[PDB]
């Protein structure tokens, strides 16, 4: 749900 | 199977009519403004410098906590107007205009989208936005113009009631998005066309709206290279147009016959 980097 | 030819005369025929589309930093470097994690010799080239360690951490809330002077520096530098928009967002307005366009999926924060004339709520800027800030400390909420003046005076701005540091609605690392961007959930079933443009679809959860379109729909990439779920888990009808994305779009906007509205909207926006 929240914004990440793979 | 599917070319861009195929992809242009679908929508020449009123085959494909409703085109969601989700956009990247890569769509505004023609525009001359870098891409965070692809940088070059400016703006983040400066920033690294003087005091920021590497170009993710002026979205990372530990680093800001610590230092908040490269990030407002940056919302400065992306002040609307200092940058204009390029083909790749006119293209975008030429859809809108020509009742093509059900949403604009954008997770830029340079507000170009608007600025070439796109409705706001045709938009979903999913990685937030300058137009509010909330402080870090108390978590009161204020206008963005309530700190422009001392973003725009090299202040960092903070909270009249506890003095923390206030923090423009951008979507930081670890942080959830906004509440419009769950318009993905009858946006993306409806569309019957998905257009992505200028993008890695390395950040998250962003990307995975790539796979929230229905199976039926083709699947239109414009950018230098086959990236994300595209090019791990293909579809039958996904289209890849690589190269730069000016080109690719410019390519496109020929095979529809559009060169000359394009033509007559940049110069009369431009
Ligand atoms: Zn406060």
């Amino acid at each position: 749900a929240t914004k990440a980097a793979r | 199977k599917l070319s861009l030819q195929d992809v242009a005369e679908l929508i020449r025929a009123r085959a494909c009519q409703r085109v969601v589309v989700m956009v990247g930093a890569g769509i505004s470097t023609p525009s001359g403004i870098p891409d965070f994690r692809s940088p070059g010799s400016g703006l983040y080239s400066n920033l690294q410098q003087y005091d920021l360690p590497y170009p993710e951490a002026i979205f990372e809330l530990p680093f800001f906590f610590h230092n908040p002077k490269p990030f407002f520096t940056l919302a400065k530098e992306l002040y609307p107007g200092n940058y204009k928009p390029n083909v790749t967002h006119y293209f975008l307005r030429l859809l809108h205009d020509k009742g093509l366009l059900l949403r604009l999926y954008t997770q830029n924060i340079d507000g170009l989208e608007r600025v070439s004339g796109i409705p706001a709520s045709k938009l979903v800027e999913a990685h937030g936005t300058f137009a509010s800030a909330t402080c870090t400390v108390c978590q009161r909420p204020f206008p963005g113009e309530d700190i422009r003046a001392d973003v725009m005076a090299d202040r960092v701005p903070r909270c009249p009631v506890c003095t923390g540091v206030v923090k423009p609605d951008i979507v930081f690392f670890g942080e959830p998005l906004p509440q419009r961007f769950l318009l993905h959930v009858v946006d993306f079933p409806m569309a019957d066309l998905l257009l992505i443009l200028g993008t890695s679809l390395e950040v998250e959860p962003f990307a995975s709206l790539t796979e929230a379109v229905r199976s039926s729909v083709p699947r239109l990439l414009i950018n230098r290279d086959l990236v994300g779920p595209l090019a791990w888990h293909p579809r039958s009808r996904d289209v890849a147009q690589l190269g730069d994305v000016v080109h690719g779009v410019e390519s496109l906007v020929e095979l529809l016959g559009w060169t000359e509205e394009m033509r007559d909207l940049v110069q009369r926006e431009t």
